[PDB]
């Protein structure tokens, strides 16, 4: 051979960077920037495996030189649920733990989460223990893309239920010492759901901007205070009834689990007592008529952080998870700072 | 007994109670600087009465459901908890043990990419014949070739050719890298009749042992198919086939013609690997016990009291309660098969791309 | 290579089934009815008894509360994830790996064919055969292996099992298998003090093809007192109780 | 150093799997012709492919990137044919003046735990892995 | 050199936690019976709320979710074998 | 050029995950699930490294499409030795502490684990103190792949042993006055070996 | 190995390499098995001279 | 303690090859043969 060899040229990184965008964020892309295929069958139900499948999206919409050299979200996203996708440890964990097939005979344990009964301590007697259990896969089941299991062949059925209970092989002269004393009112237990709340759901039209509640007037005393977010209709099951009809989802449900991820939506919350008093009132904070989540532009001077939230929330905020505010600002002590606290979830981005 | 343990300190006083005062002091004024303490041994001995009953006790009870009610969405077991004479129960003890069956249907794909032929390039089809037109590989080399088939050795004196059913095999070519020229080739096609598909993604259940995905009707149906250069034996022999082909965990990304019937077109259409897709019980099993919902409350109730202990509002929200409350008591990052307790989370750097 | 007998490296508990302990071959040990299977400590069972095994694999209710106890007095209020600083290295929980997969039922699918790696093909022509080598082959549909999932899933099977390296199996001479002090209840029990005792056990394990021994850790007080009266002297007492030297 | 896992050759084909057809004639059978097409391509022997070694080839890119590039200027010479910088504080320079990939292969010290006696002494700080500084720089925007 | 004019862009994303407006003269913890939840304000006489929250607009129906942090309390008491009474106390919003 | 460039196609990803596999899985399996090569000489014995080194194992038993969609170890891993890898980061770590060499003159400190005397005050005196160290090659050293080193040439030397101690510069009086207090048996030391057991 | 025949031929153009497999040699962790310990033929000493 | 190792002909601390670690892996040298 005379001169170099014949060679194929190939970007191995540029290509392994756009596989991983391609896979992780385009795919999970909002339908409306999606298009069906050409010549290919496509199911009607948008709730449907076959059509999530289907649906084309174009590379270029997240392509290795989107937003370079920054650390940003795309805007397209941030309203998406970021816990139906693959790369979900936990439900790739759980998912696994079952087997890696379709067809699957399953064994578990369910615990009992009722805070009135699940620390009691049960003295002798015989008690009627009486529970109801779910057969809808929508509820029990999982997927990560969230398609609607009872219209894509998804089924379980429940073949025996047994109840277990272990008992300390406690001496029987100490066991009815401890029995006589636990049986006298002055040594009731008493237990408080960790939660601690009334839960309440207000619907927010499409589009609609401004949300105004009204609790007609009550008592208030040993109010402890409030907290918020914001869900989807369509990732929150109908409750009470045995049965949601419409309920055609099956990804994180973050009313029941946590999952929440639309905090960033919030603007303003305006509270007000007896419909002319302000509170706090007292010109506490910077903006004293209400509470400003965040600020666009106009205001940037009241901002901090390096991003759009305000001082006075920044400041809110810190306070009611570590009492962190008075004495200045700084990282809160990882003991305090749990995996639904806060700062731990705190992300500007510019 | 007590003689050696005691002067072993095995059993009896701790070293702040056997040593003399004047070091104890010592040892506490220097311990900053120079400690003593790990010189001296403090015995641990356990209580020997009222702690454990010597009788014969279960230390696990299993109860059976004295009611079960399968209904429409829901399914109802009662059972008659009995706490014993001289034992109590700590509730947080106690679970329900279920068994049963799940199908996660057809939608349940555990993973990225395809379990057939992923190294194939995307838009490469298989050896197929459409009309009538071949387009296939001949990869094994024979002795030579006749009306038998392709010759792979001889048994003594006499010609031993392939097994129509199996060989030659898909899996088996040439060993060096140059081009050697064989002249008696071999390999396998697929009928007109079995539809065109992509490689990738490509599969056909194995209707014999030996790996021959031919399908019977019960004899094999492989028909040899001979040919020779344009320019008489023939060089190559091919042994085509219908097979059970499907692409289970793949879709089509680009077809060509909306036309049903193998054609050339048809060969330029391109494979792509289905959306992965888990679907598994929920964590902590959320939504498979009701909880505040008033139609299907719970219940906890003395058989002598007859009054329900168990008194909820669907105003309560007891699966995030619970969801909190782990959080606070321990590390939500770690796993626990027994309650499938694995945190819902995401990839960081997919939620925020750096 | 590693001597898991001296560094630790252990990796073989998941082969054991079943302990029996017997004093002067006739009493059972703990007897007194506390375990489901009340004559045997049984470590995990084969479908035949899923209904007493937990976690999602093949170890038995029993087994995980004694090893939970044992290890951290966790199993008579609620069955909990250890806190950290008391799950080591070489503790049970962290390393405790339950695991299950599905696989054809060779007896319930009517088109089953057993096919060995010299006559599966999947990604043919684009691989060499039986061995790393060069690429071979022409390209064609794989036969191998069975859908496990999709509308034409085959006829499964389900497998379930657990690793658990790097620890060691624990039965606690204890009473209710806690631990409350280095020096245990049923240690200083009047029983074990003033008479002499014999000890049978049967250990029943997985098959291996190859020679393995059974470690067993008898749990003791191995001790020595100091004495140094004078300049350049150093006396010693050692003591080894129960097994004296 | 402790190399790359490529025990497996690592090869790419053709998009139509296979490229170096002949053109036959189907055959009946001494034998005679038949008409079937009397052109079909049917390949003989192997596909046509090309080897790469990809384990290989990510290790030395990211010795380049980061080792390499931030060695020493004394270990580097200036591009021909090409304008650079005199100023060797200047970006211009420090981006232009070029360094043999040779010097930090994917042989170098093979098989120990070991920092390059020319780097010692180099600000390991100022280096674009610098996820402090990175994330500063996020910070303020692109 | 050839860097085109700019327009920046600032926001935040804050998943997996609730927003929280604690009932607190000074908004620290300082107890689980807060100082203003005893306040003889809030106890001699009712009051109405209200409560108004301006939020992005999405192009799909939505739910403003309210967590109303109050005591959500249980008394048990078993007077005698197999007996077992309890009292439910939620305050505010009782029962 | 009329129409689209030449181009050649690969999967990278599905190459890489299966390097891996070969590398760390297959190459590991039993040796009952390998053959030997052809045309090629090797070892007759089998704890040989030239053995374990040229025995073949083909790709197809630990393939990208093995237990597809599963958390599952092989079921012909389970009895295997785990920590006999190349990728036992603590053995990986100590050999580079030596270097990337074959020829290593060593220089190390070696601590007393006994239990009677590892953390024991030693008071004013002369004593005896011996102690014996081994020379086995199978024993002193260790190997990812277990190989047998007295049959594979490892050798060891050893030149020179020391013995160092450290003593808090103590005042005088202080030191004096603990010495007496320990003299007496009622502040005699003790200690128990942390394992506690009589191993059979 | 396409021939077991030595010497160079057209045929020793088709053989192919691999690398050597990994094989990590080193004293063990925390020097184990370095000293001796509970072998009576080889006991520690540690006496008083007096 | 002070002395000398010598880990043997079978001690390679890395995987792959040192040498022309790029070529495939079944590209020959420029040779001859008769």
């Amino acid at each position: 051979r005379v001169g170099n060899n014949f060679a194929m040229e190939i970007n191995l990184n540029a290509n392994l960077w756009r596989n991983f965008l391609y896979s992780n964020i385009a795919l999970y892309l909002p339908d409306k920037l999606k298009y069906s295929p050409s010549n290919v069958k496509i199911s009607d139900n948008p709730n449907t495996y076959d059509y999530m499948n289907k649906r084309v999206v174009a590379p270029g919409l997240v392509d290795c030189y989107i937003n370079l050299g920054a650390r940003w979200s795309l805007d397209y996203m941030d309203n998406v649920n970021p816990f139906n996708h693959h790369r979900n440890a936990g439900l790739r964990y759980r998912s696994m733990l079952l087997g890696n097939g379709r067809y699957v005979p399953f064994h578990i344990q369910v615990p009992q989460k009722f805070f009135a009964i699940k620390n009691l301590l049960l003295l002798p007697g015989s008690y009627t223990y009486e529970w109801n259990f779910r057969k809808d896969v929508n509820m029990v089941l999982q997927s990560s893309l969230g398609n609607d299991l009872r219209v894509d062949g998804a089924s379980i059925k429940f073949d025996s239920i047994c109840l277990y209970a272990t008992f300390f092989p406690m001496a029987h002269n100490t066991a009815s010492t401890l029995e006589a004393m636990l049986r006298n009112d002055t040594n009731d237990q008493s237990f408080n759901d960790y939660l601690s709340a009334a839960n309440m759901l207000y619907p927010i039209p499409a589009n609609a901007t401004n949300v105004p509640i009204s609790i007609p007037s009550r008592n208030w005393a040993a109010f402890r205070g409030w907290a918020f977010t914001r869900l989807k209709t369509k990732e929150t099951p109908s409750l009470g009834s045995g049965y949601d009809p419409y309920y055609t989802y099956s990804g994180s449900i973050p009313y029941l689990d946590g999952t929440f991820y639309l905090n960033h939506t919030f603007k303003k919350v305006a509270i007000t007592f007896d419909s002319s008093v302000s509170w706090p009132g007292n010109d506490r904070l910077l903006t004293p008529n209400e509470f400003e989540i965040k600020r666009s532009v106009d205001g940037e001077g009241y901002n901090v952080a390096q991003c759009n939230m305000t001082k006075d929330w920044f400041l809110v905020q810190m306070l009611a998870n570590y009492n962190i505010g008075y004495q200045g600002f700084y990282i809160p002590e990882s003991y305090k700072d749990r995996m639904y606290s806060f700062f731990r979830n705190f992300q500007p981005m510019s | 007994m007590m003689p050696q343990w005691s002067y072993m300190h095995i059993s009896g006083q701790d070293a702040s109670e056997y040593l003399s005062p004047g070091l104890v002091q010592f040892a506490r004024a220097t311990e900053t600087y120079f400690s003593l303490n790990n010189k001296f041994r403090n015995p641990t001995v356990a209580p020997t009465h009222d702690v454990t009953t010597d009788r014969s006790q279960r230390l696990t009870l299993r109860f059976i459901p004295v009611d079960r009610e399968d209904t429409a969405y829901s399914y109802k077991a009662r059972f008659t908890l009995a706490v014993g004479d001289n034992r109590v129960l700590d509730m947080a003890s106690t679970y329900f043990d279920i068994r049963g069956v799940l199908d996660r249907g057809p939608t349940f794909k555990p993973y990225s990419g395809t379990a057939y032929n992923a190294l194939a390039p995307k838009g490469a089809p298989n050896p197929c014949e459409w009309d009538t037109h071949v387009f296939g590989q001949a990869p094994y080399s024979g002795i030579n070739i006749t009306k038998e088939g392709i010759q792979i050795g001889v048994e003594g004196q006499t010609p031993k050719y392939a097994d129509k059913t199996f060989q030659p095999e898909p899996q088996i070519g040439e060993s060096q890298w140059y081009e050697t020229e064989i002249n008696h080739a071999a390999g396998r096609v697929l009928k007109k009749t079995t539809p065109m598909k992509p490689c990738y993604g490509s599969y056909a259940k194995p209707t014999n042992e030996n790996g021959g995905q031919g399908i019977l009707v019960l004899e094999s149906q492989v028909e040899m198919q001979f040919f020779s250069t344009t320019e008489l034996t023939p060089k190559v022999v091919l042994y085509s086939e219908d097979v059970d082909i499907e692409t289970p965990d793949t879709h089509i990304s680009y077809m060509p013609t909306i036309k049903e019937g193998n054609s050339r077109e048809l060969m330029g259409q391109q494979s792509m690997p289905n959306r992965p897709n888990y679907i598994a019980f929920r964590d902590n099993f959320i939504g498979l016990m009701y909880y505040n919902s008033t139609g299907n409350m719970g219940v906890l109730a003395g058989q002598a009291s007859q009054l329900n202990a168990v008194v909820d509002l669907q105003d309560r929200n007891t699966e995030l309660s619970y969801q909190l409350l782990l959080d606070s008591i321990g590390d939500r990052t770690r796993y626990f098969s027994m309650w499938n307790q694995a945190v819902d989370s995401y990839d960081p750097d997919v939620r925020i791309i750096e | 290579g590693s001597i898991p007998y001296l560094d630790g490296t252990f990796y073989l508990n998941h082969t054991f089934k079943k302990v029996a302990i017997t004093f002067d071959s006739s009493v059972s040990w703990p007897g007194n009815d506390r375990l489901l299977t009340p004559n045997e400590f049984e470590i995990k069972r084969s479908v035949d008894g899923e209904g007493y095994n937990v976690a999602q694999c093949n170890m038995t209710k029993d087994w995980f509360l004694v090893q939970m106890l044992a290890n951290y007095n966790i199993g008579y209020q609620g069955f909990y994830i250890p806190e950290s600083y008391k799950d080591r290295m070489y503790s049970f929980f962290r390393n405790f790996q339950p695991m299950s997969r599905q696989v054809v039922d060779d007896t319930k699918y009517k088109d089953y064919q057993q096919v060995g790696i010299l006559h599966q093909h999947n990604n043919s022509g684009f691989v060499g055969y039986l061995a790393p080598t060069m690429r071979e082959g022409q390209a064609y549909p794989a036969n191998f292996p069975y859908p496990l999932i999709g509308k034409t899933a085959v006829d499964s099977i389900t497998q379930k099992k657990f690793l658990c390296d790097r620890t060691l199996w624990r039965i606690p001479f204890s009473s209710n298998f806690m631990s409350m002090g280095a020096l245990t209840d049923l240690g200083q029990n009047l029983l074990y003090a003033n008479s002499a005792h014999a000890l049978d056990m049967t250990f029943e394990v997985d098959p291996m093809d190859e020679p393995t021994l059974l470690y067993v850790l008898f749990e003791v007080f191995d001790v020595v007192r100091v004495h140094r009266p004078h300049r350049g002297v150093i006396e010693t007492v050692y003591l080894r109780t129960p097994f004296s030297a | 150093n402790h190399g790359t896992e490529d025990e497996l050759p690592n090869y790419c084909f053709p998009l139509g799997g296979v490229i170096n057809t002949e053109t036959l004639t189907k055959v009946k059978p001494g034998w005679e012709k038949d008409a079937f097409s009397d052109k079909n391509e049917i390949r003989v022997g192997n596909n046509f492919a090309m080897e790469i070694n990809l384990n290989a080839n990510l290790w030395r890119n990211f010795l380049y990137s980061n080792i390499a590039l931030y060695l020493p200027d004394k270990l580097k010479y200036s591009p021909s044919n090409v304008k650079i910088s005199d100023n060797p504080n200047t970006y211009d320079y420090m981006n232009k003046r070029v360094v043999a990939p040779g010097l930090v292969d994917c042989y170098i010290n093979l098989g120990a735990r070991w920092s390059l006696d020319y780097m010692d002494n180099v600000n390991p700080f100022n280096h674009h892995r610098n996820a402090g500084l990175r994330y500063r720089s996020m910070l303020l925007g692109n």
